[PDB]
C-alpha cells in the first residue's frame, strides 16, 4: 500500500486518502452554519470559550470577502484565513477587469478550482477546512459549502464541524416547515438556536455565539456581523427553545 | 509514525505532526508571561542560560515604539517573525502615517507562519510568541503559535511549566485587569504570576526580564538592576 | 470618421460612416466601424484602423470567455474591458470607441471612451474627426425616450452634416438597431442623406 | 558612415552554356584609403559558390558562418549542398537578424550536381532573394555592372567567351567607382572543373 | 514531497565508487565490440554489429561508426541513441572551433569537451549518466595519429591498440600480443578482424555484422581521408585476409 | 541596399 | 501593383513582376504571388523580403494547424494569424498583403496593412501603383463578374499599374482560386513587355581581356 | 507546487538494464501488430485498425499518420504516446528544417529528430520513455525510397521489411520468405496483406485495415496547379474500396 | 511498489495512477448517454440529488463550454468542473487566435493531448474524469467524441458512460444493427432527446421523474441545457405513447 | 594612442608604437608602451578609445596565456589573429563596443615564416606585409609602397621604418614623443633600446 503517504496519488479504489485524511481535521474542528433565507443568507459559528482569560466578542471567525460575500470555515483557522485572503484577490482582480462586484457562483468557483489545485500536485497539502459562504448578488441569495476536495454545492442549508449531523437534521427540519421561506430576522433567531443544538456534541467547554448576515432588505445587500440588542435577541431565543 | 517525515503529509487522523513537534520546542522553552488592563500591557520573561559562565538568553524584542513581543522556544525564528513585524509596523507609518493595529500584527503573523505549514521544502517555525501593543483602540495582548493559530487575550504564559502561572492569571483575572494609570502594581501581578512557574530556582537581578507598553509609555525593556525593584 | 450611438424609448442605436482615409487617398469608401463584442454589445472604431481592430477582437474574446463562465455580461462590463485595454496601453494606443449595448433590466446603454482611457456613460455619444461639426446641431436637436425612427433620422441628418463638412468621413451611413426584438442592419446611400 | 561604403567592392555572377561565371574586384578600404589589395569577396562550400560584398568584417563573419553551417550539412544529409538549398539557407540566416542586419550583398553561383543547371542568385541585406536567368550584380558598382551587364551580356555563352563578357562587365564597371577595383579574379565553373583567373585592370 | 522517487543518480558508495558510472559501464560490456588500432601511417576502427537480422538494410545503416570532421571519427559501445546526443554535440564543439581560430580542432581538446561533459552527468544536475563508451580515432598536425577512449565516468585515456564493450578482457589480450609500434595500416586492418574473429560470441564473422573505417594519409601528398567501408568492401576485405 | 508594386 | 479581385464562384488575384532597389529594377520578373496553402493564395507589396518571410510562417503555422485539426484550412485564419504578427511589430514588418482563398466556407477576399489593420472587400488593390489600378477596377468592376471577366478586370488593372506607375512594370502574374476546383497558378499570364533584339552583338573577340595568373579549383574532397 | 521532479525516472539497473525503457517495450509487445515493406518504386505500411467499440468510429482515429508529403508513419503501443508523437514530430520538420532550407526534410533526418524526442523522455527529469515503437517510411530525392523503425530508447533502424507489437515474431519470419529486392510496389501491397490477415483474429476487410503507401507523385492531390516543380504528395492513405479490390485477388 | 503511485511503466507495461483515474469516474455513480439526430447531437445524464439541504439548481454534471459545443462528465465534480473551466478557456482562445469556432472532435483531441501529458509527467495527476463533448459541427455535422484518463479519444456514432455503461451500449447496438444507420432519422430535436430517455429507462430499467434526469442538446449555432419543466414535458410524450 | 606601425621582412615582424599620451591640452607621458606579448612569439600593439585600449589588450593577452597553460603549446600567430578578430566582430554589435585598432606581429614556428595582421576596431582582419592605423596609414603606405622589397632584413627594416617616423615627425600635426620598437622572430620578442 503506501497509496495514502502522499498527496495527488489514486488508490486501488480511485480515492485521493489524503484528502478524506484532510476532513478528519474539518470533523474535530467546531460547528459552523448557513442558513439561505427570503432576500440573503445568514451565518453561524461556534467559538470554544477555552479560558476566562478569552477577551469575550475581539476572537472574530467570520470573515467578509469584497462588501457583499461572508465567509465561515471549520477545521484548520490558518488554512481558512489563506482561503479568504485568496478569495479577496480573486474579488479583487474581477471588480478590477468586469467592473461589477463578483458573483456568489462565480466567487464559489474561484475557491473550488483553487481548492482543487491542491489536490493535483504531492508539493502541496489538502486544505483542512470546509468552508461555507456565500451572500447576495444581481441574480439574487446564493449559500455554498467547499470541502477539502475541491468539492462545492449550492445548499438551502449547510453545516460542517464536530456537530454538523445534529445542525444537519436541525437544517432539514426547516426546510420542510418553510417551503414558501424563511425571513431573514427569524434565519437569525434559528441560526442562534442551532449553534446552541449543535452545542450538545461539544459541551466540555462553554462556548461563545456569533452570527453575521447578507439581506437585500435589512442589511442593503451587504455584509454585517449581528451585534448588540438583535444579538442577544437571538440568544435568548436559543436559551428559551434548549430549556 | 511515517506521517512525520515533512509538513505537507496530514495523519490518517487528520494531525501535522511536524506543526506538532514545533510546538513541543515552545514547551521546552523558557516560561514567559503576557498580562493586561485597560492602560498598560506587561511581558514578564524568565531568561535562560547556558551556565554560570553564560549571559542569559535576551527574550523580549521591540517591533515599534507601541508594540512588541517575549519568544519561547527557537530564538532564530522569533529573530525572523519579530523582523517581518518590524517591517509591517514600519510600511503601516511610511504609507498610510498610521500606527499598525495590534490585531493586524496578529494576522499578518498567522498568514506568515501558515504559507510554512503548506507546502514542501519549507517547515514550520519553531517558536512561540506573546505580542503586546497600546493602538488605538487600548491596550491588547496577543498569543502566536506557530500552527497559525493567534488568540487576544487578558492574560497568559507559555513555555515550560507555563500551566502554573496561567492557572494564577485565570484566578487574579478580575484584579490585574482594573490596575489602570498603576505600572508598578501591574507589573507586581505579572511578576507574582510568573513566581508560579518556578521550581528550585528564584528570580534573580540578571534573570528576570520585564516589558511595558501603555497610554503615555512607548514599549521599553527592563532588564539588570532597574528589575530590583520587583524582587 | 463621424460615428455616433444614440438611446431611446426601445433600446439604443449605433451610426457610422464607411470611409477609411490614408492622407487624402481613400483606402476603403465601404467601412464597416460598428463591430459586434457580444450579441446585443456593439462598439464604433475611431482612431488607427489597426488598434482598435486589435482591441475589440480581445474585448470580443474576453467577453465570450465571461459568458462561458458567468453568463451574459452587462454593457457596463464591455465598456469596463475596453477601458482597462485603452487606459493601461494609453501610450501606444489611438482609440477613440463608443460602447453600445442592450440588456433587459437597463435597456439601452452607451459609454464612450476617449484617447486618455477615461469612461462616461451619456444618454448619446459623438466621437470622430467629423463629429466636431455636429456638436451644435445634435445638442439642439437630441430628446431623451425617442421613437425609433426619430432615432435613425437624427443619426442620418446628424451623420449627413457630419459627412458634408470632414473631407475624412463620407460614404454610406451604416446603422446597427439594438432592441429586445433583436439586432437589425441598415444602410443609407449618398444619393439619399446627402439632399437633407 | 554609411556601413555598405566604407570598405568598398563588388561580385557580378553570369550564367553561360551549361557553366556558371562568378567574378569580384580585390579592394579593400577604409573610405579614401586604399588598405588590401588581395581582399577575395568569393567562397566556396563543396561546389557552391557565394561571393558577398559590403562591410568586411561582416563578409568575413557570414564566410565563417556559411562553412560552419555547411560542415554540419554534410556530415548530417552525407552529401554536398546543393546552389538552391544554399540559397534558401543563406536567405534564413540573414532574415534570423531582420533588425540588427549584416551589411552585405551575397551572391550564390554554381552548377546542381544532379540537375546539371547552371544556378546564380542574389540577396538584399535581410535575406530577399532574386534569382536570374542571365546575370546578378553586388556592391558599390552595382549601377555600372547593371549598365555593363544589360548591354553586354547575351545567352548561352561558351565558358572561353562568358569568361570575356564578365571580365569586360568587372573591369569597366570597377573604373567607374573610387571604391572598388585594385584588381579581379574571375572564377569559370563547368559540370565537374573550375578555373581560376586573376585580371590585369588600372591600380588606381 | 519528490523526494520519496529520487535514486540520486550523483552519489558515492561506502566504498567511494559512482553508483550509475558501475552499472552503465556493466550496461556496455553487453554491446557489440569496437576495437580501435594505431598504426604509424594510418588508424583501423572495427565493431560488430550487434546480433543482425538477416531483413536489415546493411549498406544504408549506422549503428558503431560516426563521423565527427574531416579528420576525426568514433567508435560506439552501448545506448546508440545516448552516442548520437553526444555526437551532435562533438559536431559543433568541432566548428565552433574552426570558426574561432581558422583552423581544425586537436583531436584530445574536441575528447576532453566530450569527456567533461560526461563528468558533468554524474557530479551534478541528478539525471543518469550516458551509457557510452567511445573509441577516437583522428589526426592533427601536433601529434600526428591518436586513438583516445571516454566512459560515463568522464575519463579518457589515449592508446596504441584499445577495445570497448563485449569480450574487452579476451581482445585487449590478443592486441597486446600480435601489437607492435612499427606496424603498418594494412596490417592493423588484419589484426583488428582477427582479433573480433576470436573474441566474437557469434558462430562465423561476416561482412553484414562488421563495420569498419580507416584513417590514411593515403591520399595525394600531405593529407588525411576518412574511409568509411562499404559492405562490398567489408566482403572483399575479409576474403583478402582468409576469414571467410 | 534592400529592394522593395 | 497587386490586386484582388471576386467572382460568382471564387476569387482571382493578380499581381506584376517588377522588384526595384531605389530607383534601379534588381528583378525584372520576380513572383509577388505566394502559396499560404494549395487554395489560400497571397499577392504582397512592401519590404520584398518582410513579405515573403510573413507569408512562409504562416503557411508553415497553416499547415500544422491543417494536419493538427485534420481540415483544409480557412482564409480567416491565415488573415487573424497574419494581422496579429503584423500588429506585434507595430509596423515594423513592412509587408501589405492581399490574402484571398477558397474554403469549406466559401470564397474569401481581404487586404491586410503592415500595422495590422485587415479590409473585407469584392476587390482591392494595394501597393505604388494601387491608385491607377483602383481607378480601372472603380471604373469597370460590376457585381456577378464571370471567372474569364475577373481575370481580363484583374488583369487590367495590374496593367495600369504597369504603364503609369514606374514602381510597377515587366508581366502580369494571376492566381485563379475556384470553388470545388484546384487552384490554377497563371505565372507570366501576359508578357506585354519583351526586350526588342539589340542592334549588335558585344560578344567580344578571345583573348580581349588581360589576365595575369590561371589555377584549377578542387571543389572534390 | 512546481514541478519539484527534476531527476530522472529512468535509471540504471545493477545488471546494467533501463527498466523503464524494457517495460515501455513490454507495452509495445502488447500492442496491435503493425508492419512495413519496402518495394524498388515505393514502401507500404500497414497496420490493424481494433476498435475499442463497434459505436465508435475507426474512421475518425487514424493510426497511419502522414508528418511531410513524402513521409508517412504507423506505430505498435500506446495510441495517446503516438498522437503526441506525431504533432511534435510534423513541428519539428519544419522549425528544424523546412524554415530553414525551404524544403522537406529527409527521411533518415527526421526519423533522427524524432529519435532525438525519445531519447529525452528516456534520460530528461520528471517524464517515462514514450511506451511506442514507430514504422516510418518515406522518400526524398538523393535517398528515395527507405523503411524505418523507432524504439522507445530512441535507437532507429532502416529495414527492408518488418513488424511490431502483438505477432511480430511470426510476421517477421513470413516476410523473410517473401521479400526479394525486385518487389514491385503491387507485389509489397500484397505481402503486407497476407502478412497482416495472420496477425488479425476478428474481420479483415478495408474498415479493419489501415493501410498507407509511400510511391509515386500524385498531381491531383497537391491542390493546385502552375508551378512545374511541385508535382504532388508521394505519400498516399489507401480507400476502404481500394483495399477491398486487392482482398479479392488474394 | 513506487511504480503504482506515479506514471511510471509497471514491469507488464501498465500505468496503475490511469488505471485507477478510470475507477474514480464511477465514484458519483451516475450513467451519462449521448445520440445524434439529423440536425442535433442529444446528450443525457442521470441527476441523484441525496441531501434534501442542497439545491438542486446547482448540482449538474452538463457544461456549456462554447456557443456550439457542451461537455458531460463522468467523475468527481471538482476534476470536472477543472476539465470545463480549461475546455472553455481553450474555445476562447482557438476563436481569438484562427478567427473560427473551435470544432467538437479538435477540442476533444486537444483535452486528450493534456490527458495524455498527465500519464508522461510525473508532478501531474490524472483527471479522474470522462469528458464526452457534444456538438453540431459546421463541417461534420453532429459530433460526439469522449476523452479519458489514458489521453484516449474516438468519435461516436452515439455513446454511453458510467456504471452501467454495458446495458446501454449493447441497447443502441442492438438498435443501430435493426435501423441499419449511423444516427436517429428524427427531424426535431425533442423526439431524439425522447428516444435517449426511452433506450436509457430501458438499459437501465427506472423509471424517471423530471428531477432525476440532466439534457443537454446541440443544435446548428447553439448548444443549450433543458429546464425541469423542458423535461418533464419530454417525459409526458414518451408516457402518451 | 594615435601612431602604430608594422612592417613583415624576411624573417622577422616589426612594430612601431607611439610613446605619447595626451589627454585635454596635456601629455601626461612620453614613455608609454602601447602593446602586450600574447605568447612568447606573438606580440598584439593597439590604439583607440581611453581605457578600452588596455582593458582589451590584456583581456586577450589573459586568454591566450590561459589556453597556452591548458594546451602545453604556443597558438599560431593565424589562430590568434582570428581569436582576437572574432572577439573585435562580436563587440562591434554589443551594448558597447571596444574602440581599438591592433596589428598582431607573430612568428609561425611551424611555418618558419613572419605574419603581419591588421584588425580594425570593427572586426576587420587583413594579413599585410605592412600596416598602420589611424593617420599614419595616410603617409607610410605610400612611403613603403616605393621603399619596401619583399626580401628585406631586419636592419633594411628598422632603416624602412626609421623613414616612416621621420615623414611622420616632419608632417604629422601632433607630437607624438617618438616611438617603442619591437622586434618578433624565431628567438621571440625583443625591445631595440635606441631609436
Ligand atoms: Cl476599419
Ligand atoms: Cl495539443
Ligand atoms: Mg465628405
Ligand atoms: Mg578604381
Ligand atoms: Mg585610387
Ligand atoms: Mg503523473
Amino acid at each position: 500500500t503506501g497509496y495514502d503517504l502522499s498527496n495527488s496519488v489514486f488508490s486501488p479504489d480511485g480515492r485521493n486518502f489524503q484528502v478524506e485524511y484532510a476532513v478528519k481535521a474539518v470533523e474535530n474542528g467546531t460547528t459552523s452554519i448557513g442558513i439561505k433565507c427570503n432576500d440573503g443568507v445568514v451565518f453561524a459559528v461556534e467559538k470554544l470559550i477555552t479560558s476566562k482569560l478569552l477577551v469575550p466578542q475581539k476572537n472574530v471567525k467570520i470573515q467578509v470577502v469584497d462588501r457583499h460575500i461572508g465567509c465561515v470555515y471549520s477545521g484548520l483557522i490558518p488554512d481558512g484565513r489563506h482561503l479568504v485572503n485568496r478569495g479577496r484577490e480573486e474579488a479583487a482582480s474581477f471588480k478590477k477587469l468586469y467592473k461589477t462586484p463578483i458573483p456568489i457562483p462565480a466567487f464559489a468557483d474561484r475557491l473550488g478550482q483553487y481548492v482543487q489545485a491542491h489536490t493535483l500536485y504531492n508539493s502541496v497539502r489538502p486544505f483542512g477546512v470546509s468552508t461555507i459562504f456565500g451572500g447576495v448578488d444581481k441574480n439574487g441569495a446564493h449559500l455554498y459549502m467547499l470541502e477539502p476536495s475541491g468539492s462545492y454545492w449550492g445548499y438551502k442549508g449547510a453545516a460542517t464541524g464536530k456537530g454538523r449531523q445534529s445542525a444537519k437534521a436541525e437544517l432539514e427540519k426547516l426546510v420542510d416547515h418553510h417551503p414558501e421561506g424563511l425571513s431573514a430576522r427569524e434565519a437569525v433567531k434559528q441560526a442562534a438556536k442551532i449553534i446552541y443544538l449543535a452545542h450538545e456534541d461539544n459541551k466540555e467547554k462553554d462556548f461563545e455565539l456569533e452570527i453575521s448576515w447578507c439581506s437585500l432588505s435589512e442589511t442593503n445587500g451587504l455584509h454585517k456581523f449581528v451585534k448588540g440588542d438583535l444579538l442577544q435577541e437571538a440568544i435568548d431565543f436559543a436559551q428559551k427553545e434548549i430549556n | 509514525n511515517n506521517y512525520d517525515g515533512d509538513t505537507v503529509t496530514f495523519s490518517p487522523t487528520g494531525r501535522l505532526f511536524q506543526v506538532e513537534y514545533a510546538l513541543e520546542a515552545i514547551k521546552q522553552g523558557s516560561v514567559t508571561v503576557g498580562l493586561r488592563s485597560n492602560t498598560h500591557a506587561v511581558l514578564v520573561a524568565l531568561k535562560r542560560n547556558a551556565d554560570e559562565l553564560s549571559s542569559y538568553q535576551k527574550k523580549i524584542i521591540k517591533c515599534d515604539e507601541h508594540m512588541g513581543l517575549s519568544l519561547a522556544g527557537l530564538a532564530p525564528d522569533a529573530r525572523v517573525l519579530s523582523n517581518y513585524l518590524r517591517q509591517q509596523c514600519n510600511y503601516s507609518s511610511l504609507v498610510f502615517n498610521r500606527k499598525l493595529a495590534v490585531e493586524r500584527a496578529g494576522h499578518l503573523l498567522c498568514d506568515k507562519a501558515q504559507k510554512n505549514t503548506q507546502s514542501y521544502g519549507g517547515r514550520p517555525y519553531g517558536v512561540g510568541l506573546l505580542i503586546i501593543g497600546y493602538d488605538k483602540s487600548g491596550a491588547h495582548l496577543l498569543e502566536f503559535q506557530p500552527s497559525g493559530n493567534v488568540t487576544e487575550l487578558y492574560g497568559t504564559a507559555i513555555g515550560a511549566r507555563s500551566q502554573g502561572a496561567k492557572t494564577y492569571l485565570e484566578r487574579t483575572l478580575d484584579t490585574f485587569i482594573k490596575i489602570d494609570g498603576n505600572p508598578d502594581e501591574l507589573i507586581k501581578a505579572g511578576v507574582e504570576a510568573i513566581s508560579q512557574s518556578l521550581r528550585d530556582e528564584s528570580l534573580t537581578v540578571d534573570n528576570l526580564s520585564i516589558a511595558i507598553v501603555g497610554k503615555d509609555t512607548p514599549f521599553t525593556i527592563y532588564d539588570g538592576e532597574a528589575v530590583a525593584k520587583y524582587i | 470618421t463621424s460615428i455616433m450611438a444614440v438611446t431611446f424609448k426601445d433600446g439604443v442605436i449605433l451610426g457610422a460612416d464607411s470611409r477609411t482615409t490614408t492622407g487624402a487617398y481613400i483606402a476603403n469608401r465601404v467601412t464597416d466601424k460598428l463591430t459586434r463584442v457580444h450579441d446585443k454589445i456593439w462598439c464604433c472604431r475611431s482612431g488607427s484602423a489597426a488598434d482598435t481592430q486589435a482591441i475589440a477582437d480581445i474585448v470580443q474574446y474576453h467577453l465570450e470567455l465571461y459568458t462561458s463562465q458567468y453568463g451574459t455580461p452587462s454593457t457596463e462590463t464591455a465598456a469596463s474591458v475596453f477601458k482597462e485595454l485603452c487606459y493601461e496601453n494609453k501610450d501606444n494606443l489611438t482609440a477613440g470607441i463608443i460602447v453600445a449595448g442592450y440588456d433587459d433590466k437597463n435597456k439601452g446603454e452607451v459609454y464612450t471612451i476617449p484617447l486618455g482611457g477615461s469612461v462616461h456613460k451619456l444618454p448619446y455619444a459623438i466621437a470622430g474627426s467629423g463629429s466636431t461639426f455636429i456638436y451644435g446641431y445634435c445638442d439642439k436637436n437630441f430628446r431623451e425616450n425617442m421613437s425609433k425612427e426619430e432615432t435613425v433620422d437624427f443619426i442620418k441628418h446628424s451623420l449627413s452634416q457630419a459627412i458634408k463638412w470632414d473631407g475624412s468621413s463620407g460614404g454610406v451611413i451604416r446603422m446597427v438597431v439594438l432592441t429586445a426584438a433583436g439586432v437589425e442592419r441598415l444602410i443609407f446611400y449618398p444619393d439619399e442623406y446627402e439632399q437633407l | 558612415s554609411d556601413p555598405s561604403s566604407i570598405n568598398g567592392g563588388i561580385v557580378v555572377a553570369m550564367t553561360g552554356k551549361d557553366c556558371v561565371a562568378i567574378a569580384c574586384d580585390l579592394r579593400l578600404g577604409s573610405q579614401s584609403l586604399g588598405v588590401s589589395n588581395k581582399f577575395e569577396k568569393i567562397f566556396h562550400y563543396g561546389h557552391v559558390f557565394l561571393g558577398i560584398t559590403g562591410l568586411a568584417t561582416d563578409v568575413t563573419t557570414l564566410n565563417e558562418m556559411f562553412r560552419y553551417k555547411t560542415n554540419l550539412y554534410k556530415l548530417k544529409e552525407e552529401r554536398a549542398i546543393e546552389p538552391e538549398t544554399f540559397t534558401q539557407l543563406v536567405s534564413s540566416s540573414l532574415y534570423e537578424r531582420r533588425f540588427g542586419p549584416y551589411f552585405v550583398g551575397p551572391v550564390v553561383a554554381g552548377i546542381n550536381s544532379k540537375s546539371g543547371k547552371p544556378f546564380i542568385a542574389g540577396f538584399d541585406l535581410i535575406g530577399c532573394i532574386d534569382e536570374a536567368k542571365d546575370f546578378i550584380v553586388s556592391g558599390t558598382a552595382s549601377d555600372q555592372l547593371f549598365g555593363m551587364c544589360e548591354s553586354l551580356y547575351e545567352p548561352n555563352l561558351e565558358p572561353e567567351d562568358l569568361f570575356e563578357t564578365i571580365s569586360q562587365a568587372l573591369l569597366n564597371a570597377a573604373d567607374r567607382d573610387a571604391l572598388s577595383g585594385w584588381g579581379a579574379v574571375v572564377y569559370i565553373i563547368k559540370k565537374d572543373e573550375v578555373v581560376k583567373r586573376y585580371l590585369k585592370m588600372r591600380q588606381d | 514531497g519528490s523526494r520519496r522517487y529520487d535514486s540520486r543518480t550523483t552519489i558515492f558508495s561506502p566504498e567511494g565508487r559512482l553508483y550509475q558510472v558501475e552499472y552503465a559501464l556493466e550496461s556496455i560490456s553487453h554491446a557489440g565490440t569496437a576495437i580501435g588500432i594505431m598504426a604509424s601511417d594510418g588508424i583501423v576502427l572495427a565493431a560488430e554489429r550487434k546480433v543482425t537480422s538477416t531483413l536489415l538494410e546493411q549498406d544504408t545503416s549506422t549503428e558503431k561508426l560516426y563521423k565527427l570532421n574531416d579528420k576525426i571519427a568514433v567508435a560506439v559501445a552501448g545506448l546508440t541513441a545516448d552516442a548520437e546526443i553526444l555526437i551532435n554535440t562533438a559536431r559543433i564543439h568541432a566548428q565552433n572551433y574552426l570558426k574561432t581560430y581558422n583552423e581544425d580542432i586537436p583531436v584530445e581538446i574536441l575528447v576532453r569537451r566530450l569527456s567533461d561533459i560526461k563528468q558533468g552527468y554524474t557530479q551534478h544536475g541528478g539525471l543518469r549518466p550516458f551509457g557510452v563508451s567511445f573509441i577516437y580515432a583522428g589526426y592533427d598536425d601536433r601529434y600526428g595519429y591518436q586513438l583516445y577512449t571516454s566512459n560515463p565516468s568522464g575519463n579518457y585515456t589515449g592508446w596504441k591498440a584499445i577495445s570497448v564493450g563485449a569480450n574487452t578482457s579476451a581482445a585487449q589480450t590478443l592486441l597486446q600480443m600480435d601489437y607492435k609500434d612499427d606496424m603498418k595500416v594494412d596490417d592493423a586492418i588484419e589484426l583488428a578482424l582477427k582479433t573480433l574473429s576470436k573474441t566474437t560470441d557469434s558462430s562465423a564473422l561476416t561482412y553484414d555484422r562488421l563495420e569498419f573505417a580507416t584513417i590514411r594519409k593515403g591520399a595525394n601528398d600531405g593529407e588525411v581521408y576518412q574511409k568509411i567501408f562499404k559492405p562490398q568492401e567489408i566482403k572483399d576485405i575479409l576474403v583478402k585476409t582468409g576469414i571467410t | 541596399x534592400f529592394l522593395x508594386x | 501593383t497587386i490586386v484582388g479581385v471576386k467572382f460568382n464562384n471564387g476569387v482571382v488575384i493578380a499581381a506584376d513582376t517588377r522588384s526595384t532597389q531605389g530607383p534601379i529594377v534588381a528583378d525584372k520578373n520576380c513572383a509577388k504571388l505566394h502559396r499560404i496553402s494549395p487554395k489560400i493564395w497571397c499577392a504582397g507589396a512592401g519590404t520584398a523580403a518582410d513579405t515573403e518571410a510573413v507569408t512562409q510562417l504562416i503557411g508553415s503555422n497553416i499547415e500544422l494547424h491543417s494536419l493538427y485539426t485534420s481540415r483544409e484550412p480557412r482564409v480567416v485564419s491565415a488573415l487573424q494569424m497574419l494581422k496579429q504578427h503584423l500588429f506585434k511589430y507595430q509596423g515594423h514588418i513592412g509587408a501589405y498583403l492581399i490574402v484571398a482563398g477558397v474554403d469549406p466556407t466559401g470564397s474569401h477576399l481581404f487586404s491586410i496593412h503592415a500595422h495590422g489593420s485587415t479590409d473585407v472587400g469584392y476587390y482591392l488593390s494595394l501597393g505604388s501603383g494601387s491608385l491607377a489600378a483602383m481607378a480601372v477596377l472603380e471604373s469597370h468592376w460590376k457585381q456577378d463578374l464571370t471567372k474569364e471577366e475577373a481575370i481580363k478586370l484583374a488583369s487590367d488593372a495590374i496593367q495600369a499599374g504597369i504603364w503609369n506607375d514606374l514602381g510597377s512594370g515587366s508581366n502580369v502574374d494571376v492566381c485563379v482560386m475556384e470553388i470545388g476546383k484546384d487552384a490554377e497558378y497563371l505565372r507570366n499570364y501576359l508578357t506585354p513587355n519583351v526586350r526588342e533584339e539589340k542592334q549588335k552583338s558585344y560578344k567580344f573577340p578571345r583573348g580581349t581581356t588581360a589576365v595575369l595568373k590561371e589555377s584549377i579549383v578542387n571543389i572534390c574532397d | 507546487m512546481t514541478d519539484r521532479y527534476s531527476f530522472s525516472l529512468t535509471t540504471f539497473s545493477p545488471s546494467g538494464k533501463l527498466g523503464q525503457i524494457d517495460y515501455a517495450l513490454t507495452a509495445v509487445k502488447q500492442g496491435v501488430t503493425s508492419l512495413g515493406i519496402k518495394a524498388t518504386n515505393g514502401v507500404v505500411i500497414a497496420t490493424e485498425k481494433k476498435s475499442s467499440s463497434p459505436l465508435a468510429m475507426s474512421e475518425t482515429l487514424s493510426k497511419v499518420s502522414l508528418l511531410t508529403p513524402d513521409i508517412g508513419a504507423v506505430y505498435s503501443g500506446m495510441g495517446p504516446d503516438y498522437r503526441v508523437l506525431v504533432d511534435k514530430s510534423r513541428k519539428v520538420a519544419h522549425t528544424s528544417y523546412k524554415r530553414i532550407y525551404g524544403e522537406y526534410p529527409p527521411t533518415k533526418l527526421l526519423v533522427s529528430e524524432v529519435a532525438k524526442i525519445m531519447q529525452e523522455a528516456t534520460q530528461s527529469g520528471g517524464v517515462r520513455p514514450f511506451g511506442v515503437s514507430l514504422l516510418i517510411a518515406g522518400h526524398d530525392e538523393f535517398n528515395g525510397f527507405s523503411l524505418y523503425q523507432v524504439d522507445p530508447s530512441g535507437s532507429y533502424f532502416p529495414w527492408k521489411a518488418t513488424a511490431i507489437g502483438k505477432g511480430s515474431v511470426a510476421a517477421k519470419t513470413f516476410l523473410e520468405k517473401r521479400w526479394n529486392d525486385e518487389l514491385e510496389l503491387e507485389d509489397a501491397i500484397h505481402i503486407a496483406l497476407l502478412t497482416l490477415k495472420e496477425s488479425v483474429e476478428g474481420e479483415f476487410n478495408g474498415d479493419t485495415i489501415e493501410l498507407a503507401i509511400i510511391g509515386d507523385e500524385n498531381p491531383d492531390l497537391l491542390g493546385y496547379t502552375g508551378i512545374p516543380t511541385d508535382k504532388g504528395p508521394r505519400f498516399r492513405k489507401l480507400t476502404s474500396q481500394e483495399i477491398n479490390d486487392r482482398l479479392e485477388a488474394l | 511498489g513506487y511504480d503504482r503511485h506515479i506514471t511510471i511503466f509497471s514491469p507488464e507495461g501498465r500505468l496503475y495512477q490511469v488505471e485507477y483515474a478510470f475507477k474514480a469516474t464511477n465514484q458519483t455513480n451516475i450513467n451519462s448517454l449521448a445520440v445524434r439526430g439529423k440536425d442535433c447531437t442529444v446528450v443525457i445524464s442521470q441527476k441523484k440529488v441525496p441531501d434534501k439541504l442542497l439545491d438542486p439548481t446547482t448540482v449538474s454534471y452538463i457544461f456549456c463550454i462554447s456557443r456550439t459545443i457542451g461537455m458531460v462528465v463522468n467523475g468527481p465534480i471538482p476534476d470536472a468542473r477543472n476539465a470545463a473551466l480549461r475546455a472553455k478557456a481553450e474555445a476562447a482562445e482557438f476563436r481569438y487566435k484562427y478567427g473560427y469556432d473551435m470544432p467538437c472532435d479538435v477540442l476533444a483531441k486537444r483535452m486528450a493531448n493534456l490527458s495524455q501529458i498527465y500519464t508522461q509527467r510525473a508532478y501531474m495527476r490524472p483527471l479522474g474524469v470522462i469528458l464526452t463533448f457534444v456538438s453540431v459541427d459546421e463541417e461534420l455535422g453532429p459530433s460526439i467524441y469522449k476523452t479519458d484518463p489514458a489521453g484516449y479519444y474516438v468519435g461516436y456514432k452515439a455513446t454511453a458512460t458510467g456504471p452501467k455503461q454495458q446495458e446501454i451500449t449493447t441497447n443502441l447496438e442492438n438498435h443501430f444493427k435493426k435501423s441499419k444507420i449511423d444516427h436517429i432519422n428524427e427531424e426535431s430535436w425533442e423526439k431524439v432527446v425522447e428516444f435517449a430517455i426511452t433506450h436509457m429507462i430501458d438499459a437501465l430499467g427506472t423509471e424517471f421523474s423530471k428531477n432525476d434526469l440532466e439534457v443537454g442538446v446541440a443544435t446548428k449555432d447553439k448548444f443549450f441545457t433543458l429546464s425541469a419543466e423542458n423535461i418533464e414535458e419530454r417525459l409526458v410524450a414518451i408516457a402518451e405513447q | 594612442m594615435d601612431i602604430i606601425l608594422g612592417i613583415r621582412v624576411q624573417d622577422s615582424v616589426i612594430l612601431a608604437s607611439s610613446k605619447a599620451v595626451t589627454r585635454g591640452i596635456s601629455v601626461l607621458k612620453d614613455s608609454d608602451d602601447k602593446t602586450r606579448q600574447l605568447s612568447p612569439h606573438t606580440l598584439m600593439s593597439f590604439a583607440g578609445e581611453a581605457g578600452d585600449t588596455v582593458q582589451f589588450a590584456e583581456y586577450i593577452q589573459a586568454n591566450i596565456q590561459l589556453y597556452s597553460i591548458r594546451e602545453d603549446y604556443e597558438l599560431s600567430p593565424q589562430a590568434v589573429s582570428s581569436f582576437v578578430r572574432q572577439e573585435l566582430a562580436k563587440s562591434i554589435r554589443s551594448r558597447r563596443p571596444y574602440q581599438v585598432n591592433v596589428l598582431i606581429g607573430g612568428y609561425d614556428k611551424k611555418k618558419n615564416k613572419p605574419e603581419l595582421y591588421q584588425i580594425d576596431y570593427l572586426g576587420t582582419k587583413v594579413e599585410l606585409p605592412y600596416g598602420a592605423h589611424g593617420y599614419s596609414g595616410f603617409y607610410t603606405f605610400s612611403l613603403l609602397d616605393h621603399h619596401y622589397r619583399p626580401d628585406m632584413t631586419t636592419e633594411e627594416g628598422l632603416d624602412l621604418l626609421k623613414l616612416c617616423v621621420q615623414e611622420l615627425e616632419k608632417r604629422m600635426p601632433m607630437d607624438f614623443k617618438g616611438v617603442i620598437v619591437k622586434i618578433v622572430d624565431k628567438d621571440g620578442i625583443r625591445q631595440v633600446d635606441d631609436f
